[PDB]
């Protein structure tokens, strides 16, 4: 009952490591892992926006939840990579 | 045929299935257009850190197929990874090889 | 359908000393199988009585794998692998 | 190194199931453990292969988790050899027992 | 920014308590918790009904959210009052 | 009876439980019994920790609870202990308790 | 440059006092600096936080609120301050 | 009296007091300094400043609760570095 991102994860490998393949087991603990963080994020922004009374969630509780739940380093570069992404998403 | 709004941001992970995804929740009223593309961005950015830091794995050990233990050996490996996931169990991950020195003989 | 019982004894000497092995324990009392058997039995127990209580929730009488993630969940433990 | 005495045994041994990821509680009695425990619960309850092994995947990654805190335990008290007290104090101090 | 529910406390105390009084660090003491498993419990059935495709919440998830929040005896008892309590309702509905 | 409390015998709000279920990013819709039985439980629970902290109330000769009868019933008590074990009462200290082999 | 060292505000008998409430009988001369360290440590944690919630709702001023929620975020609930 | 008829007294005497023992301006300094590190010009609501000392006493006393088993364990009776590294590692507070 939860969301396959295979498809995503094997195209994400690709450009990362061509040369590579991946089993079904580890495809399944991958799966695991997006849907954990996924739900970690949203849930942090959804009791970001009810702690503001906020009704709806925006990036910047995306943002502000990636920043409490991420360590350091690995906060830093998403918070970089999601900025990346609205702005290339707003220009284009 | 209309450029779908994962290509419209540069990401490979789903834009509009994360957005519809944040609506099933309900984790408030309302979502707004930014955040699944911000939401996306970072599932994608973390999936390629640890596909990343696997691969390696993998080559370290002859291998050329990622598996569960290499994708533990990873996470366990890297700090700040490692710290995310501290209460995180990957079934048929194993354990880091690791001996208490004071067990091993002088 | 059997009463099932005392089964606690099928986790062996050898299978906790391959445990405390892999844990890096380089020796081990006696006493401590008997002791080992106790803890594994309470996690058990409870991961197993909030796993069916799901299960009931939803009027199942079969337990799925989703249903002991959830229940591990509420361990405070997240199992990785089982989503399928 | 000491040759082959107990001590390089458990070493060999350590190295070896350190080093593989597979089961090690059988898996046709961890799964009647499993059934039996669910008897008291509810009568007339199934469980799905993949939830038996969800149980005990989760249930060995505990307790050799366990034992590498036990293991700390008995190291700080200058010891080699773990016992019930090495255990009882990680679990307390987990709040598993507290 | 949290509910006060320090009126009701209050009642309650007076019920178990009659001749014993209660401070207002004791009455913040106890609103935080009373926010704090009201939370608990919603959280939980909120999760049990979107695990089941279920629209609603109704007494059904919140008695589930009870038992598998509270440890097992003080479950028995919560469980109990919250029948109790929706029994009492609908007979006079 | 004429409010939602009084027809289900509550002191506890269940109309105001209900309007923060519906308020809270819970579901998309929350049935009349939810609250009932939401608001008999936080009730319930409610009772156990005043007749628990009175009584710790008493055993110090004190009519008024304070944060410290609070900490003393919740810790003295095996099943709140459990319910409440990540909890931290403001001003409530710790039992009192020394490890026998410290003592003489 | 300037020196900004306040955890030494901390005080050994503060410490000892502390440990007393803990039960303990007997400390080492060297606990004390090594609890100044862990304690730096998990301030720096949840202050980090609850700045955190405090410039989202973009404000300047951190409530007892943004501190709860901040400790929520380590695992630990306090009460006592949603007045 | 022995130091250790001395430190017994001053345990049952912490036990049973309530009341905050690190000093409230030195605290408030303390945490004035780290917040400064974050973003400047930041302000404290006072009793944000006691929520984050309530929360630090406890978190320190809960600690030296472990970390003296872990002494006990080890017979001794007096607590070491080890001894509160051990606790820590457990309660998974560090590596
Ligand atoms: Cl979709
Ligand atoms: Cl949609
Ligand atoms: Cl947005
Ligand atoms: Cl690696
Ligand atoms: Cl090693
Ligand atoms: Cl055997
Ligand atoms: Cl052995
Ligand atoms: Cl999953
Ligand atoms: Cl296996
Ligand atoms: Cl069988
Ligand atoms: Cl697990
Ligand atoms: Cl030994
Ligand atoms: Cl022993
Ligand atoms: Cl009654
Ligand atoms: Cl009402
Ligand atoms: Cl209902
Ligand atoms: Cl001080
Ligand atoms: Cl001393
Ligand atoms: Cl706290
Ligand atoms: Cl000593
Ligand atoms: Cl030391
Ligand atoms: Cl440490």
């Amino acid at each position: 009952r939860k969301e396959s991102y295979s498809i995503y994860v094997y195209k994400v490998l690709k450009q990362v490591h061509p040369d590579t393949g991946i089993s079904s087991k580890a495809m399944g603990i991958m799966n695991s892992f997006v849907n954990d963080i996924f739900e970690r994020i949203a849930g942090e922004a959804s009791r970001l926006a009810h702690y503001n009374k906020r009704s709806t969630i925006t990036s910047r509780e995306i943002q502000t939840a990636v920043r409490l739940l991420l360590p350091g380093e690995l906060a830093k570069h998403a918070v970089s990579e999601g900025t990346k992404a609205v702005t290339k998403y707003t220009s284009s | 045929k209309a450029k779908s709004r994962s290509s419209r941001a540069g990401l490979q992970f789903p834009v509009g299935r994360v957005h519809r995804l944040l609506r099933k929740g309900n984790y408030a009223e309302r979502v707004g257009a930014g955040a699944p593309v911000y939401l996306a961005a970072v599932l994608e950015y973390l999936t390629a850190e640890i596909l990343e830091l696997a691969g390696n794995a993998a080559r370290d050990n002859k291998k050329t197929r990622i598996i569960p233990r290499h994708l533990q050996l990873a996470i366990r490996n890297d700090e700040e990874l490692n710290k995310l996931l501290g209460k995180v169990t990957i079934a048929q991950g194993g354990v880091l090889p690791n001996i208490q020195a004071v067990l091993l003989p002088k | 359908r059997k009463v099932l019982r005392d089964n606690i004894q099928g986790i062996t000497k050898p299978a906790i000393r391959r445990l405390a092995r892999r844990g890096g324990v380089k020796r081990i009392s006696g006493l401590i199988y008997e002791e080992t058997r106790g803890v594994l039995k309470v996690f058990l127990e409870n991961v197993i009585r909030d796993a069916v209580t799901y299960t009931e929730h939803a009027k199942r009488k079969t337990v799925t794998a989703m249903d002991v993630v959830y229940a591990l969940k509420r361990q405070g433990r997240t199992l990785y692998g089982f989503g399928g | 190194p000491h040759r082959y005495r107990p001590g390089t045994v458990a070493l060999r041994e350590i190295r070896r199931y350190q080093k593989s990821t597979e089961l090690l509680i059988r898996k046709l009695p961890f799964q009647r453990l499993v059934r039996e425990i669910a008897q008291d619960f509810k009568t007339d309850l199934r469980f799905q292969s993949s939830a038996v092994m969800a149980l005990q995947e989760a249930s060995e990654a505990y307790l050799v988790g366990l034992f590498e805190d036990t293991n700390l335990c008995a190291i700080h008290a200058k010891r080699v050899t773990i016992m019930p007290k090495d255990i009882q104090l990680a679990r307390r101090i987990r709040g598993e027992r507290a």
